């Protein structure tokens, strides 16, 4: 049905083989032999479970779920690419219509994926796929959960400060933290925050962004894992990112937001002034290619 | 949502007919499969309906007294799940006392009630029906269509008690208004609606329906409050209410006559 | 060239769902649990679940296969 | 192949006298396995250079410590058994130290176990309920301090059928070490106000006894758990001296 083609990859939960259209096969591991009885694997469910119901340009769909045995394989759309990859290349360059371009992409597919109350929960540069014809799709569904109803976490490079100071219950604010470090990474080729460990994380935003008071985090020891911390004055946005605008430095700080419920969110973040800014998102057949 | 969902555009058929006919080509298919291979140990499709309604029943009660705290949408999920199933599938092919197991398993994985084979499996020859969970898995998500997202009408309900308690005030107090719609939800559970009404739809007319019985009319909040389609929707509740009126629960012979043939024709194949 | 805003359009078959941020003057919210300081630290807001409540209320009510 | 035992981050672990070979798609576990040759250890016999995949070839244990626990749950592990295992790993853990080499991953699921009772160090070469407090706060030195750290939360698993520390954060993780062993203060651990990740507003939580921590360890067991528990990594006891431990 599917001849297998190339291989991808290996990670610490599945396998993915490039297969003939063509897609992409991946194969769930079995797992230790503790996890021998559990049948299929809950990330492979859970995929499956979420991607069956969305429907969008900017979300990976999936194709088919064929298995056999215990062990089942997803089909996914082949993508050339990912942003990551796009930050880690120097031969290429990062034009502000690039970034706003991209930025767009994530923002419409977080907005879809926002209506139907899910939470990507996983948002990263490697996470945002990139087929051939320069489309960004948010992928890893793996960690995705539906919220709305009264510890499976992103890294720590992208992880929200609630998340870092353990928020059992959040919004869609998580997410919106990790895009904005994906537009600091865009803009600065460079992991803006890269933790040694979660303290670590947190002393390094506390030291980039200020160390927030009641002010402007209303509820800060109600979370159980908070620590208390200097106060920091705050390295100024502009003198951070010296070619951004005003208004892209407003959405940045908006973005930043130390409080998830006043942070902005994809609905408020699109109809912002940046993106209806000139010149506007490049389009997609023109986005770099590594 | 439910509005942008597969359950919507796959599992929610016109009207019974199609049900029936879908239960019939299942028996028929069994039938021929049995006749190639090489009469009277075979089954009816009503003697097939019947042991389906009975196995839903032992499901409910299986779901009733599991452990730890089983929430309802977990079980309205593995309910509709066995209705899936048994709707293209024949009974004597795969028996339903593990099937339905298979379906509260994954209805448990499905829907974040985490929780692991042993203690799945404590709530009962326990590793031979873990065996059989895990063999049957891979065939009932398959059987499913790959569509293993379900909308009970639960959560509707208590948005149709929120919004009643918010803009109806000629209602006093919603909570007299709980129980017996409940209750209609309760029949309508066994009834085949599931597959035939959008939740909104069943929530409404339990509710409608508890209200009648209460004593206390609500066609004011339907076409006022919803700015109502009118007809439509009350021949919808009128539907839902004479289906749940002319279900009836098998006897104790039938129920045992019918289950001594079955593990017959599990035995002889 | 310019990206100019335009919300997605999907029919909920139902009732329109009053705005979100509406919720409050509307008196919805006086009929469910005040949400706790813990769950709002992390933006956790008894707006979000009235408002999820009240879209599945209305979800596929004017619809027929 | 008899059957496929299973597959990890790396590799696809199949059973085949019996044997278990992995399959990799490397040159430092190889090295690591050929220099030491003990009993209380997985020692790699064989190893398969192909254009295709490299196989390596090891003795078979039916099934982990993480396993036998947890069928174990309810029956409960006699303390001659858990002894003889924690003896068993402080021998093995000793005869590496002698090495230049570390282990810095030992979890129950880590160690195997056979049917004759003989318990063997494997996997040379998510984990945060195993973690020494010097690694959490940020610590690059990596002594040998931390395997005997490990070993102790193992052997306190155990004992007690429950993890010590199941945190789920490493902020999380750090604060259960606090609340069960006291706060790090500068005295009780010199040098504690150098690490990176270490803060002046860290909660002032209070020591308690072991008595509630382990509660149906013997005496003895309590001071080595406790020997192997401690803040400053030069004062806990090595695996040489705890072989020599009443
Ligand atoms: N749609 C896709 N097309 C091609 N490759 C994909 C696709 N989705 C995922 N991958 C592959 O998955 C790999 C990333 O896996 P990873 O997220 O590290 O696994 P884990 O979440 O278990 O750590 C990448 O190398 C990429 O090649
Ligand atoms: N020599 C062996 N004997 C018995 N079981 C083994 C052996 N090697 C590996 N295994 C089994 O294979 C599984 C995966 O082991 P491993 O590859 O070390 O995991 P990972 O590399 O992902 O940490 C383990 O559960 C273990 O029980
Ligand atoms: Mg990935």
């Amino acid at each position: 049905r599917y001849e297998k083609l190339d291989f991808l990859g290996e990670g610490q939960f599945a396998t993915v083989y490039k297969a003939r259209q063509i897609v992409a096969i991946k194969k769930i591991k079995l797992g230790h032999r503790s996890e021998a009885k559990d049948g299929i694997n809950r990330t492979a469910l859970r995929e499956i479970k979420l991607l069956q119901e969305l429907s969008h340009p900017n979300i990976i769909g999936l194709l088919d779920a064929f298995g056999h045995k215990s062990n089942i394989s997803l089909v996914f759309d082949f993508m050339e690419t990912d942003l990551e990859v796009i930050i880690k290349d120097n031969s290429l360059v990062l034009t502000p219509s690039h970034i706003k371009a991209y930025m767009l992409m994530t923002l419409q597919g977080l907005e879809y994926l926002h209506q139907h109350w899910i939470l990507h929960r996983d948002l990263k540069p490697n996470n945002l796929l990139l087929d051939e014809n320069g489309v960004l799709k948010l992928a890893d569904f793996g960690l995705a959960k539906s919220f709305g109803s009264p510890h499976q976490v992103v890294t720590r490079w992208y992880r929200a400060p609630e998340l870092l100071f353990g928020a059992r219950m959040y919004g869609v604010g998580v997410d919106m933290w990790a895009v904005g470090c994906i537009l600091a990474e865009l803009l600065l080729r460079v992991p803006f925050l890269p933790g040694d460990s979660d303290l670590d994380q947190l002393t390094r935003i506390f030291e980039t962004l200020g160390t927030p008071t009641e002010e402007q985090w209303p509820d800060m020891c109600s979370l159980p894992d908070y620590v208390t911390f200097k106060s920091f004055p705050g390295i100024p946005l502009h003198h951070i990112f010296s070619a951004a605008g005003d208004d892209l430095l407003d959405l940045i700080q908006g973005l930043f937001l130390f409080n998830p419920c006043a942070r902005i969110t994809a609905t408020q973040a699109l109809k912002m002034k940046y993106f209806s800014n000139r010149p506007g998102p490049t389009p997609g057949c023109q986005l770099p290619r590594p | 949502m439910y509005h942008n969902s597969s359950q919507k555009r796959h599992w929610t058929f016109s009207s019974e007919e199609q049900l029936a006919r879908l239960r019939a080509d299942a028996n028929r298919k069994f039938r021929c499969k049995a006749v190639a291979n090489g009469d009277p140990v075979f089954l009816e499709p009503h003697e097939e309906m019947t042991l389906c309604k009975y196995y839903e029943k032992r499901l409910l009660e299986f779901c009733s007294v599991f452990k730890p705290a089983m929430p309802r949408s977990v079980v309205g999920t593995a309910c509709m799940y066995f209705k899936r199933f048994y709707l293209n599938n024949s009974v004597m092919e795969y028996h339903p006392r593990i099937i339905m197991l298979t379906c509260a398993f994954l209805a448990c994985k499905v829907d974040e009630f985490n929780v692991s084979s042993p203690q799945f499996v404590g709530n009962l020859g326990q590793e031979k029906a873990l065996e059989q969970i895990l063999e049957y898995e891979l065939l009932l998500i398959q059987q499913l269509n790959f569509h293993l997202i379900v909308h009970n009408p639960y959560r509707p309900f208590e948005g149709f008690l929120i919004d009643l308690k918010t803009r109806y005030p000629i209602l006093e107090n919603p909570e007299i208004l709980r129980k017996t719609a409940d209750d209609f939800l309760n029949r309508i559970a066994l009834t085949d609606a599931y597959l035939l009404y959008t939740p909104s739809q069943i929530a409404l007319t339990a509710i409608l329906s508890s209200a009648s019985r209460a004593g206390i009319t609500m066609e004011s909040y339907l076409s006022e409050s919803l700015m109502l389609c009118l007809s439509q929707l009350l021949d919808i509740m009128k539907s839902m209410r004479n289906l749940v009126k002319k279900y009836e629960p098998p006897r104790s012979e039938e129920v045992a006559v019918l289950k001594q043939k079955l593990e017959r024709c599990h035995s002889a194949e | 060239a310019l990206y100019e805003y335009q919300p997605l359009q999907i029919e909920t078959y139902g009732p329109h769902v009053p705005e979100l941020e509406m919720l409050g003057r509307l008196g919805y919210l006086n009929h469910v649990r005040a949400a706790s300081p813990q769950d709002l630290a992390g933006g956790y807001t008894s707006s979000l679940a009235c408002h999820r409540a009240l879209q599945d209320a209305f979800s596929g009510l004017f619809w027929q296969p | 192949k008899v059957e496929k035992i299973g597959e990890g981050t790396y590799g696809v672990v199949y059973k085949a006298e019996v044997v278990a070979l992995k399959k990799i798609r490397a040159i430092r576990e190889i090295s690591l396995l050929k220099e030491l040759n003990h009993p209380n250890i997985v020692k790699l016999l064989d190893v398969i250079h192909t254009e295709n995949k490299l196989y390596l070839v090891f003795e078979f244990l039916h099934q982990d410590l993480k396993k036998f626990m947890d069928a174990s749950a309810l029956t409960g592990i006699p303390l001659p058994l858990i002894k003889s295992y924690l003896f068993q790993l402080l021998q093995g853990l000793a005869f590496c130290h002698s090495h230049r080499v570390l282990h810095r991953d030992l979890k129950p699921q880590n160690l195997l176990i056979n049917t004759e009772g003989a318990i063997k160090l494997a996997d040379f070469g998510v984990t945060l309920w195993y973690r020494a407090p010097e690694i959490l706060l940020g610590c690059k030195y990596y002594s040998t301090a931390v395997d005997i750290w490990s070993l102790g939360c193992i052997f306190a698993e155990m004992v007690t059928r429950r993890a010590l520390f199941p945190g789920d954060s490493e902020i999380d993780q750090l604060f259960r070490i606090f609340r069960t062993l006291g706060t790090p203060d500068e005295v009780v651990w010199p040098g504690v106000t150098s690490m990176p990740d270490y803060k002046p507003s860290f909660p002032k939580w209070a020591r308690q006894d072991f008595s509630k921590v382990v509660p149906p360890l013997d005496e003895d067991g309590r001071s080595l758990l406790s020997q192997m528990l401690h803040y400053d990594p030069n004062k806990r006891i090595s695996a040489k001296a705890a072989l020599a431990h009443p």
